[PDB]
């Protein structure tokens, strides 16, 4: 049971890893560089 | 004349830098023109003995 | 990027709580009353 | 948060960047021409009035 | 907020204020006419009414109407306030003497009053701005004794000083050096910092990187008022290490009478030249150590550094800075005072600076400042003392000054004072090992 | 119960603490507005350490944010964690110091001085026993290396029995953004030496190291720096927070760090540090903590330590450990090196656990350790600082704030006599 | 990284440099505007709006021949800066070129020649190409080197240079300007790559059938020698060879840098197609002498030093093949002390071809550089047309008009006489 659960951690790491990749490719497909002020006459 | 071409400008928005992040004073502004935090109470705190505070010691 | 290794919460991933209302003082007057369900 | 903690997007923020600089750029270049041509058509009407 | 007020001097002083203000209002987002089209980073040079205009916190000031009418009637003739523009009927004619003791006393009062008046406005003020030139007889004289009452009236805020230094071959003037030697007392014992320019080696720089032949006096304004944002850029808007005046005004003196650093800019590159030229922080900080760069006819290497500001702008990395950092302290011909192993104050700004129509500079993603006090300025002084002592010695055009009313002796006076001066540095420049 | 105090100075201090105000929230499951989300009852029964209790379900930072300039306090007040402080703890004043140490310390700190007295007495009497307080600073700039030095010698007069902890930021030689620095620096020691319990020596230089190479960030900021002091400080405390097999706390190493009172410098250093190409290729371990620990690439001070002799060493695991193969390392590592570690003290190390991992992972430590290559730190610095004073360089500016010359000369002869008596228990003796 | 800067000096190092340059653009696929539609990072660089320019230092004292340059087709691929020009020219003299006209560019290049440098981070060497007639390409170049070898004194400096012709000429005071070039290749060189304009005419009037050519053909054959030296760098080899590698199994005393090169296969299209190419072919022609490059028969001296680059469909089994039938040939000899004389680099692709050229598309070459004692009989040449001159003293006021001292002839001639001499001693096969 002990070593059960430790693979089962294991594949939690690696899905929380796809996760945060899939959600790196949107913030990739993503473009902006207003931070929060365009210039006044823009 | 020449001193009248340093206005001969016309705005166009290319000449104007990619990103615009100023400073922003909206809450320290405040801060300053109010008063600092500073207390002019009377003393007020309870006795402590730290390690216990108040046992039931008794015979 | 420190730590971008997956966030894997502790706790989160392994009642009292309707108890004390999720109040420190609360908690610390009911594990000293017991009352813990 | 996470817009702070990560580092390839301030490398493809930095490369879109610098990339839309140079079409900007291109602008500036039509304008220098446009100045050329001006002092240009100055300089032959004034050899007109001379003549 | 942090304020700082401009008090432009002479006909140099307004030319040089129409640019850096020209500057200005196209960085914060001004109209011509003063208003926003759409936070606070304008409050070190504007101030903000209630029907939302913008209004200078810059002094005008003239002995020749004309040079300050053209200003009345340009495209800025309604954003500038006219009792900021102060003028008078009569100037001095490149002389010292009538522009510190009979033209200038007049108007002293007048614009002594308005200049209170804007410190009024300021609640903490950061600085003083003098912007001047070394030749003129009003940006002489008038800024001397300016800078004497200002600094009772005064006597702790800083007094940035901004001057067009006589150049070495080239001269507008032939009765220049006297009024170059007189004001220096000024600019010894009553200025925080100063910033001589020669014109000469901002020509060399224009027709050398920037390729463009014929120049003007817009060409080189252009780059002073750069310089100028460069100063103030961490000022007005915020960086990872923002440096005010008093940081920088703190780690680039030894010595009070040691206020003289040398300015450089890069990269200054016309755009179809920077079209083939990747430009990183090496490069940059590579570029702002050549000789060639330097906008005074002085040699450094014929000199030791003391100290070094720096002030990177736009998208730099802390990194970089230090590699560049690492290898100019590694270099063997750039060298340092035995009584200095650390001698850079670097500070660093976000916002790249922005880009003028119809000027020179194209806009480079990241852009390097310098002000480096070295030992090889006292050459020039030693030129203008040659020069002085040639003019002095046959008694030429003193006649003028005398019968203006001023006594001889403060000829040799200030002679003697800058003599002095070259022989401190001297002393500096020597090693203890 | 057993309270900390968060004292702030300077741009380092602030972006320090909000960075590690972030990583502590975290680990306490508290969100950007205030309240508690999580499902950790344990997280909850500590929380009164750090935080104060309000209204609402809300805790607020027990903080107190000081610099002299108003640029950097709203770049607190608007970052990840802005809203989470009060305004009435942010104290600051209107005027700088330029990176002068003098004026922070006597001509502008002296009007401020009042103020944030005042509300660190009041986080003191708000808790019922205060443990004791801690300030992140740095010893290059004016008001933390200044103003910083002034906070801590009058609180040492009003709680004299409370510890007091202290991140000081120490300049480089190799990266030096100061031409003024040495003159604070040798002006600040002499204020630590006197009056501060615990004190941790951390180098940006070495910071610019450990993300070179062990790292491999690219582009590293600030930010990446902030987030390796915090989770260092984050493992000094957090046995003091959470329950463990062999618990400890500040004190508990505070007594076990320092055989003497003038030593209390030391050189933290973080175990689980891998790049993106060494976590496929791993098996963490409790072997494998202590060997990228006493690697001497991964500590975060200035200086090598096989120059000298380790005095006292500390190890503070977290996670779920066996203690067997715990402190079979710890007797392992004195074994083999028979060169490294003082002889008069046997058994130089200290070890504790708690049970909690640390956030985002499953195995990690923490170190604390006095050696004599400490003062390689300071000798170098005194070969700047004497190169400045004796033609007098610089001086003009500290001596037209009301100080005299003999604070110089007495600055550097304390800290030589530091270092002087720092060499001599590196050649000792035991038997 | 691997990275090589191109220091072409005179008419003949722009118009080697035309052919050259175009031939890398082709070869890594630079567009003539300079835009790819890190191979090519050993010789461009790489700029913010994705354009790669070229690490060159094109030279030259008449303005002229680099105007074509600023108007060719490859106007926008070359930067600005990196074109230098002269006003006036040394016209055929040492003299003008090395002490008026040489000192008033020789400081303008080396601004230059330092920022390419400090562009690229790690640096190989720098091949530099001029001539032995012309007085630009053999006063300036002798200052240039002078002042580049006592400021990069490891860096290598690699000489692909025009000796004059034994028999056409074009010019009559050459033999001066070649005497007096010898001490720069001597004592500021590493290797040296003498060739002469006649043969390269009747090879390519032999193989190539072009029975009337041009110097555009001379310029490309000499493209494709540099290309194959610098292929191994470029791309990925079975045995990649650098120039460090050859530079030391080429070189058995210091004051011996002269081999000759040789390439092959040399043929027309249309006689390809009769010819089967296996290694064993190419690397006969390698040895003919009707196929050298210098104007010399090694038959009449003996190898010390042969170098071996292969590049294409090659084989290690058939390179051996090669080099074991080489070695069983008594009109093949070496001499007495290097019992193994042989140094292979091979490399996977193929060299490309240019529309309009002269070599036909062929999976395999072969290049050659072999050390031999034949070249001292090439000298002697220019020796005894020398002292046939110089006795008369005629063009000497010319020399002495500039303002160089008349014994520095006397010198010139002696120093090249102790260096036949030298060749002799190792052409002596002594026990
Ligand atoms: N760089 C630069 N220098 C200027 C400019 N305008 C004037 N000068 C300098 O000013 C010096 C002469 O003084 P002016 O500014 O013309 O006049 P002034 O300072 O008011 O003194 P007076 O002529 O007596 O009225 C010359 O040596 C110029 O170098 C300018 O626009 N740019
Ligand atoms: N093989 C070859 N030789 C060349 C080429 N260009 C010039 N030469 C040789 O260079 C010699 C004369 O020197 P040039 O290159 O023409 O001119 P220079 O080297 O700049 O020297 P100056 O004429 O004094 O300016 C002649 O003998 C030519 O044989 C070339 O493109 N290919
Ligand atoms: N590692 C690190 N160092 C910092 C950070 N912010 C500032 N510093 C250091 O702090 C120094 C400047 O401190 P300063 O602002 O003048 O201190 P103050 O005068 O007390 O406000 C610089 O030398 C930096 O190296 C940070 O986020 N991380
Ligand atoms: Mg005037
Ligand atoms: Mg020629």
């Amino acid at each position: 049971a002990e070593k059960e659960e430790e693979r089962q951690e294991f594949e939690a790491g690696l899905a929380a890893n796809k996760a945060c990749l899939d959600k790196i490719q949107r913030i990739l497909s993503e473009n902006q560089a207003l931070s929060q002020n365009v210039h006044p006459m823009r | 004349t020449s001193a009248s071409q340093y206005g001969a400008f016309s705005p166009r928005p290319f000449f104007f830098p990619c990103k615009f992040l100023p400073q922003e004073q909206a809450f320290t502004e405040h801060l300053k023109t109010t008063g600092f935090y500073q207390n002019n109470s009377l003393n007020v705190g309870p006795d402590r003995t730290r390690t216990i505070d108040s046992p039931n010691y008794q015979h | 990027n420190l730590y971008l290794l997956g966030y894997q919460h502790y706790f989160q991933s392994k009642g009292n709580y309707s108890v004390h209302q999720n109040s420190h003082e609360r908690y610390q007057e009911a594990v000293r009353k017991v009352l813990l369900k | 948060q996470f817009r702070e903690r990560c580092e390839e997007l301030r490398t493809k923020l930095a490369s879109i960047h610098e990339k839309k600089v140079v079409e900007e750029r291109n602008a500036q270049i039509e304008f220098n021409k446009e100045l050329k041509r001006q002092k240009l058509v100055e300089e032959h009407l004034f050899a007109r009035l001379w003549e | 907020m942090r304020e700082c007020i401009s008090i432009h001097v002479g006909q140099a002083g307004v030319q040089i204020g129409n640019a850096c203000w020209e500057l200005y209002c196209l960085e914060h987002g001004i109209q011509p006419d003063g208003q926003m089209p759409s936070d606070d980073s304008f409050n070190t040079f504007f101030s903000e009414t209630g029907a939302g205009k913008h209004v200078p916190r810059a002094v005008f000031v003239d002995l020749e109407p004309t040079v300050v009418d053209e200003v009345r009637t340009g495209t800025y003739r309604q954003l500038f306030h006219p009792e900021q523009l102060i003028t008078g009927k009569e100037d001095a004619a490149n002389n010292y003497a009538r522009g510190h003791y009979t033209i200038g006393k007049e108007i002293v009062d007048l614009v002594l009053d308005r200049i209170r008046k804007l410190a009024d406005l300021c609640t903490g003020l950061q600085g003083f701005l003098i912007f001047h030139s070394f030749g003129g007889g009003t940006g002489s004289g008038f800024a001397s004794l300016l800078m004497e009452r200002l600094s009772v009236d005064y006597g702790k805020k800083s007094k940035l000083e901004f001057a067009i230094y006589p150049a070495p071959q080239v001269s507008t003037a032939v009765v220049e050096p006297y009024n170059s030697i007189l004001t220096t007392h000024t600019t010894l014992e009553h200025s925080d910092c100063a910033f001589m320019v020669d014109n000469e080696a901002i020509y060399d720089i224009c027709r050398r990187n920037l390729d463009i032949e014929r120049p003007t006096y817009t060409n080189l304004n252009r780059l002073i008022g750069q310089i100028v944002s460069s100063i103030t850029a961490s000022l007005r808007f915020d960086g990872a290490l923002n440096v005010d005046l008093t940081e920088f005004q703190t780690n680039l003196v030894p010595y009070p009478r040691i206020h003289f650093p040398l300015a450089t800019y890069a990269p200054v590159i016309s755009a179809e030249k920077a079209y083939h030229e990747q430009l990183s922080v090496a490069e940059i900080t590579n570029a702002c150590f050549e000789p060639a760069n330097q906008m005074v006819k002085c040699d450094p290497r014929h000199g030791k550094y003391m100290a070094c500001c720096m002030l990177y702008r736009g998208d730099v990395v802390p990194k970089d800075v230090n590699a560049a950092i690492a290898t100019i302290k590694t270099k063997r011909t750039i060298q340092f005072v035995d009584w200095c192993p650390t001698g850079f104050k670097v500070g660093i700004n976000y916002q790249p600076p922005t880009v003028v129509p119809g000027g020179d500079l194209a806009k480079v993603q990241r852009a390097v400042c310098m002000l480096s006090n070295t030992t090889a300025i006292a050459e020039a002084w030693a030129r203008l003392d040659h020069k002085f002592d040639l003019m002095y010695a046959k008694r030429a055009f003193v006649h003028w000054y005398v019968g203006e009313g001023m006594e001889e002796g403060e000829f040799s006076e200030a002679r003697e004072d800058l003599a002095a001066l070259e022989k401190d540095y001297e002393e500096v420049g020597v090693d203890s090992v | 119960m057993r309270e900390i105090v968060h004292l702030q100075a300077g741009q380092c201090g602030n972006q320090i603490g909000a960075k590690f105000w972030e990583v502590i929230s975290d680990e306490h499951g508290i969100d950007p507005t205030g309240t508690y989300h999580g499902d950790s009852d344990l997280q909850l029964e500590r929380i009164n350490v750090y935080y104060n209790e309000a209204t609402g379900g809300k805790y607020v930072p027990r903080a107190v944010l000081v610099d002299l300039e108003p640029g950097t306090m709203d770049s607190v007040r608007s970052g990840p964690f802005g809203q989470i402080f009060r305004p009435d703890n942010f104290v600051f004043g209107q005027s700088g110091a330029g990176n002068n140490w003098a004026k922070g310390h006597y001509t502008e700190g002296a009007e401020l001085v009042d103020s944030v007295l005042d509300v660190v007495r009041k986080e003191a009497e708000s808790c019922d026993c205060l443990q004791g307080f801690q300030l992140t600073h740095s010893l290059g700039g004016g008001t933390g290396s200044g103003m910083g030095t002034l906070l801590i010698s009058k609180i040492r007069e009003e709680y004299p029995d409370r510890i007091m902890n202290t991140f000081s930021v120490v300049p480089s030689p190799k990266v030096s953004d100061t031409v003024v620095e040495p003159y604070n620096a040798t002006l600040s020691v002499h204020q630590l030496v006197e009056n501060t319990d615990e004190t941790y020596c951390i180098d940006n230089e070495a910071l610019y190291d450990i993300c070179f190479r062990t790292l491999k960030l690219t582009t590293p900021t600030y930010g990446d720096l902030n987030h390796l002091v915090s989770a260092t400080m984050s493992g000094v405390t957090t046995c003091l927070r959470f329950p463990g097999q062999l618990n400890a706390d500040l004190r508990k190493l505070a007594v076990n760090m320092v055989p003497f009172p003038r030593l209390h410098f030391f050189m933290p250093g973080f175990a689980p540090l891998t790049s993106r190409g060494s976590q496929q290729y791993r098996a963490l371990t409790v072997p494998e903590l202590t060997q990228q620990m006493f690697d001497a690439k991964n500590m975060m001070a200035a200086c090598d330590p096989r120059h000298g002799r380790y005095l006292t060493v500390a190890a503070v695991f977290r996670g779920r450990m066996s203690m067997k193969e715990v402190d079979e390392q710890m007797l392992n590592v004195q074994n083999k090196n028979s060169s490294y570690f003082v002889e008069w003290i046997p058994n130089n190390v200290k070890t504790a656990v708690c049970d909690i991992p640390p956030r985002g992972l499953k195995m990690s430590a923490t170190f604390i350790g006095n050696s004599t290559a400490i003062q390689e730190l300071f000798k170098r610095i005194s070969e700047q600082f004497t190169a400045m004073f004796r033609r007098k360089a610089f001086l003009h500016w500290y001596t037209g704030e009301g100080m005299d010359e003999m604070e110089f000369t007495e600055a550097e002869s304390n800290m030589n006599d530091l270092v002087s008596e720092y060499q001599q228990y590196q050649d000792a003796t035991a038997e």
